[PDB]
């Protein structure tokens, strides 16, 4: 199968492969659900990161990196996982007071996409310092390295992607805004994340509010129902028309569905990282109608040979509807580019340069010498190269600095799904090189969204409200 | 003193345990806590009693030894992540396999009694709802720690911040302080209750001012914000050192007096009280636990502290090393603490839940094999147990259910004195007649919004309106 490629060296990895589209006796296999197709592209980006490493003969010659891919739900089961790849070839995890003679069966482990599945697995893999590289995982919370001491990223963490919206925000002049938030963990830390940067840069909020946690396909109760119409509600009657959204892309359909119900129409919606690129929303194309969408993402690198790779293609470990669902996102997906595949990429790549390093080889056999996971995470602070013309080396917290990008929702299925038009470089925490941004308004107008025209009494909590004397 | 000797103890169906016991790398070696902990040594000492009195009981588990495992964790997860390692092993062997699902598995502990920090409960009842390990915590409050999505075998002996949370919410609805302003830690303990809050007064009527967090010794921001709507009730759900550092600099500021509501983190804490010039800041209105308390605690432990210097018990009869070397003072003054009773009331509830298992009755227990961990979950829950003469139940949720009762900080001689002017108990009532305000008259303060009238939209949540 492709979940396992036998190797000298394993590489674990966490993929959220189906998500909950809707008795604990019996465990709910993650197989049952329904199959999530960037879950998919990603686990195919890492098996081809792996087939390019073992092509090449300049990267760990005459080594095989192996890897045994399994999937992560969401939340559901992240334990049983981490405990596979600890555990030996017996499937036997033996419990000492010290850990350092101690070979596990993965080396380094690709950490899930979530934020809450990466703490426990995290938490979980602490004792034994399995290194540990995160995609798409943005919670400020892993950037210390007290508590994470074995946790890394590819992508930069929340507080870049906030301060690309602020400067998005300050670019356009939006001083009065609406932000949504998650029910969840994750949009809850956003939300107060953003509030805290924007209270200082000159923008208020008009007011913020928290979508209902809402599993699409499945029946939803008046409850609910009430709580959306109050939310789009309040949406339509302030004079903000710019709303920021911290919400998985699960949630949103419903909402979509009730603001497209109730005929609201002239907001510049800013999606987060967690929507920003998601081909099943973007897919409605009944959106259209309710202005203009941006998002932020992570820049578009282009593979090579990668879509003629993914074209071309125990338990808890195979999935079979995975193909034929994704078969039909073949040419979106194929334009849209890759964003967080090249995440996964480059987080294998680096592990790879890092057992290269730690292997002392230098294009020819290796030296073949056992390696402990603690090893190797001493070896992959180091790793500094160039790949795809990209620099990938580690900041002190455990961060890689990847350039975000602005992007807006066009709909056109010939071309790119989505075109980027803002780049965001978080070295100098500087937003440049915005480009034409077709805009949602008569002669292309730069939306207004001020809460008052420019003249002085204040009214009301806010600064940016007053009244003109 | 040969006191860490009887931090194990055999017997037919053994208990786990993780408590406070001691305080505080570039290889994976375990951490190691040299200092010692007055709190988790005597809950250590609570849960110890009650497996000696609850084997000293004939109706209760007759025939069959109740056996314990209490393991050192600090407050660190890394340290406490092994012991639950230990827990989940076969007996009789130090490997955990690595299986499909929780029923392949044979946990040398019946049960786990969790640790008493919210953020190591949660690590210890995420790892331990694979395996569907009934764990039962004490101290552990915090409310997402409920949902059974994610925590199927997590149990608690003290009641949620939700319960607390909704008795604000009831409180502020019913004196009619519509328009409030809403506070809390910056640490997960004050986000998850303003989380909470948010939610509980939006369904009430109740809507928030200014959501702000006041970080941990900014400040003069939160609070400036917080004049900037006039609010005349602000409610505080901060931990005592963030709630501390907030009335200092208030102090230091000259802040007008209001109506703050406490939660029970700072509401009862000697540090709040006993800074000078608090008793000009308002009344301060707050939500404290009704529970009752180990009588015979103290007598138990006195007697077995002087038991235990005796040699010839020792020679008759490590994971607290530095548990040997202490003298009764250093325990003698959290003597009187509640979280005993929590620990002693799971001890029981899971006893009580293992005697229903194996369908036992008053003469003996029937032969059967062994129980496995999971099959104590159907019996665990909807479970009415007797805790000291008082009957507990576990609702469906998993959480214990008692009452609550309302206090306010009554001056008299700069000594600020708790007294009760409510109850709670899903229905709260209150004695308004005999509340002492702060204003310049015994007159309730007002502090309500308009939700109807020109209409200029306000607040946190786009809720009021300023006719
Ligand atoms: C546990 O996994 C085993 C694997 O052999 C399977 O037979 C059994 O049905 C599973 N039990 C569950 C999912 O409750
Ligand atoms: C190189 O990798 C490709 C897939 O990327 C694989 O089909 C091929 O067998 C590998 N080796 C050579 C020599 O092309
Ligand atoms: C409930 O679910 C059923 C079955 O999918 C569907 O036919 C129906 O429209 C849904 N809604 C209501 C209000 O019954
Ligand atoms: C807008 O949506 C409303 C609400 O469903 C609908 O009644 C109406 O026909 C739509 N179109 C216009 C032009 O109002
Ligand atoms: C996208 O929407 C179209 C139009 O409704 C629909 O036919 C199709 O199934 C959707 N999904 C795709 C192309 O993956
Ligand atoms: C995919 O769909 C094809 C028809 O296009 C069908 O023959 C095949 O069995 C499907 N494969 C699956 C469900 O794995
Ligand atoms: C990585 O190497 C490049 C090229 O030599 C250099 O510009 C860059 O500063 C290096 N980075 C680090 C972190 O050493
Ligand atoms: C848009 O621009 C065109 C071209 O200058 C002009 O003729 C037209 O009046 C403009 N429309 C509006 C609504 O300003
Ligand atoms: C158990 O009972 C004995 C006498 O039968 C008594 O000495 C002992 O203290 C009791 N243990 C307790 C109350 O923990
Ligand atoms: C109270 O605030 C003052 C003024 O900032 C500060 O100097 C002082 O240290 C604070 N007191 C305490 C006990 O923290
Ligand atoms: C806070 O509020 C009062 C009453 O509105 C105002 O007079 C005062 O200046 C404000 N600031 C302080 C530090 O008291
Ligand atoms: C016991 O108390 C003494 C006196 O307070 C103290 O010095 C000593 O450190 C304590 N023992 C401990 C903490 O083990
Ligand atoms: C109680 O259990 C014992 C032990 O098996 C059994 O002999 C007895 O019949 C049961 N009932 C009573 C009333 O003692
Ligand atoms: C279970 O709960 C039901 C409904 O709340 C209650 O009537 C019943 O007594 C409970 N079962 C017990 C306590 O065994
Ligand atoms: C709660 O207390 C009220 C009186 O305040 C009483 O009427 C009610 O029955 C009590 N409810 C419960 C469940 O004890």
């Amino acid at each position: 199968s492709d979940f396992y490629l036998p190797g000298d060296y394993l590489l674990g990895g966490l993929f959220s492969l189906h998500a909950n589209m809707k008795n604990f006796l019996q465990v709910p296999m993650c197989k049952e659900y329904e199959v999530k197709v960037i879950g998919y592209n990603l686990m195919q980006a890492m098996r081809f990161a792996v087939e390019e490493i073992n092509n090449d003969s300049s990267l760990l010659p005459g080594v095989l990196l192996g890897y045994e891919i399994v999937d992560v739900c969401y939340i559901s089961n992240n334990v049983q996982p981490v405990l596979y790849f600890l555990a030996h070839e017996d499937n036997l995890l033996p419990i000492q007071e010290d850990y350092s003679n101690y070979i596990s069966r993965v080396v380094a482990v690709i950490g899930p996409d979530n934020s809450e599945s990466v703490m426990t697995v995290a938490n979980f893999l602490s004792l034994f310092l399995l290194p540990q590289i995160t995609y798409s995982a943005i919670s400020d919370e892993l950037r210390d390295k007290v508590r994470f001491p074995a946790l890394l990223r590819t992508t930069p963490s929340a507080d870049h992607h906030i301060e690309a919206m602020v400067q998005l925000m300050l670019h356009f002049r939006w001083n009065w805004i609406i932000v949504l938030v998650s029910s969840d963990t994750y949009g809850r830390d956003n939300g107060q994340l953003l509030g805290e940067r924007v209270a200082r840069r000159d923008i208020c909020i008009a007011f913020q509010e928290t979508l209902p946690t809402l599993q699409p396909n499945q029946n939803m109760t008046s409850e609910e129902r009430q709580r959306l119409v109050t939310i789009v509600d309040k949406l339509q009657q302030s004079t903000a028309r710019v709303v920021v959204v911290f919400s998985p892309d699960l949630t949103l359909y419903h909402f979509f569905n009730e603001v497209l119900r109730q005929n609201f129409t002239g907001a510049v919606w800013i999606a987060s990282e967690s929507w920003a690129i998601d081909p099943v929303l973007h897919n409605l194309t009944e959106l259209r109608h309710l202005g203009t969408f941006l998002g932020i993402t992570i820049q578009s690198v282009p593979i090579p040979g990668f879509s003629e790779f993914r074209e071309w293609g125990t338990c808890n470990q195979e999935c079979d509807n995975c193909l034929n669902a994704t078969l039909s996102f073949n040419t979106i997906l194929r334009l849209s580019g890759e964003r967080v595949v090249y995440s996964v990429y480059s987080a294998v790549y680096a592990v790879a340069h890092a057992l290269h390093s730690l292997l002392g080889c230098d294009k020819s056999t290796c030296t073949k010498r056992v390696v402990y996971p603690w090893q190797l995470l001493e070896e992959i602070w180091k790793v500094n190269f160039t790949l795809l013309d990209h620099q990938i080396f580690f900041d002190p917290q455990g961060d890689v600095a990847l350039h975000l990008e602005i992007v807006q929702w066009q709909w056109d299925r010939s071309q790119n799904p989505f075109q980027s038009v803002a780049s965001y470089y978080p070295l100098q925490r500087q937003l440049k090189n915005i480009q034409d941004i077709s805009w949602h308004t008569i002669n292309n107008t730069i939306p207004m969204s001020m809460c008052s025209k420019r003249c002085k009494k204040p009214v009301g909590i806010h600064v940016c409200c007053f009244e003109c004397i | 003193l040969c006191l860490s000797q009887q931090l194990r103890m055999k017997g037919d169906y053994v208990l786990g345990g993780l408590f406070p016991l001691g305080e505080a790398r570039t290889r994976p070696s375990s951490p190691v806590c040299t200092r010692f902990s007055s709190n988790g040594l005597l809950w250590a000492l609570a849960m110890k009693m009650a497996v000696e009195e609850i084997n000293n009981k004939s109706d209760l588990l007759p025939g069959l030894r109740l056996g314990y495992d209490l393991f050192d964790t600090c407050s660190e997860p890394v340290v406490a992540m092994k012991p639950s390692l230990m827990f989940l092993a076969k007996a009789g062997s130090r490997d955990i396999a690595a299986y499909c699902n929780y029923t392949q598995y044979q946990p040398r502990v019946l049960a786990v009694i969790g640790p008493h920090s919210s953020e190591l409960a949660m690590v210890t009842g995420k790892f331990f709802s694979f395996f569907l390990m009934p764990q039962v915590s004490y101290g552990a409050s915090m409310e997402l720690l409920s949902a059974r999505e994610t925590f199927p075998s997590f149990f608690r002996t003290v009641p949620s911040d939700r319960v607390q949370l909704t008795a604000a919410a009831e409180l502020l609805q019913e004196f009619g302080w519509n328009w409030v302003a809403a506070l809390g830690s910056d640490d997960e303990y004050g986000r998850q209750g303003l989380s909470i809050f948010s939610a509980l007064a939006a369904a009430r009527g109740i809507c928030i001012a200014h959501e702000g967090l006041v970080p941990l010794p900014k400040v003069q921001d939160v609070l400036h914000q917080v004049n900037q709507s006039s609010v005349q009730v602000v409610l505080l759900f901060a931990s005592v050192h963030a709630a501390h550092a907030l009335f200092n600099y208030s102090i230091s500021s000259r802040l007008s007096p209001k109506v703050w509501v406490a939660s029970e983190a700072w509401l009862t804490s000697d540090l709040v009280m006993g800074l000078p010039g608090m008793a000009q800041m308002g009344t301060v209105l707050g939500f404290l636990q009704r529970g009752a308390q180990l009588h015979e605690f103290p007598q138990y432990v006195k007697t077995h502290l002087a038991l235990a210097t005796d040699p010839a018990f020792c020679s008759a009869l490590q994971r607290c090393p530095q548990c040997d070397c202490i003298t009764l003072q250093n325990v003698s003054a959290g003597l009187n603490h509640h979280q005993t009773f929590s620990v002693y009331a799971a001890v029981y509830s899971v006893a009580q839940a293992l005697h229903n298992t194996l369908q036992c009755n008053a003469s003996g227990c029937p032969a059967q094999d062994p129980v496995k961990p999971w099959q104590l979950l159907e019996n665990m829950y909807n479970l009415t147990f007797h805790v000291g003469g008082l009957p507990l139940r576990f609702d469906s949720s998993g959480n214990v259910d008692m009452e609550y009762d309302l206090k306010l900080w009554v001056w008299q001689g700069s000594v600020p004195r708790l007294h009760d002017v409510g109850r709670f108990n899903g229905s709260l009532r209150t004695e308004r007649l005999k509340i002492r305000w702060h204003t310049s008259d015994n007159q309730k303060p007002v502090s309500r919004c308009s939700r109807q009238c020109v209409r200029r939209v306000k607040g946190f949540h786009s809720c009021c309106y300023d006719c």
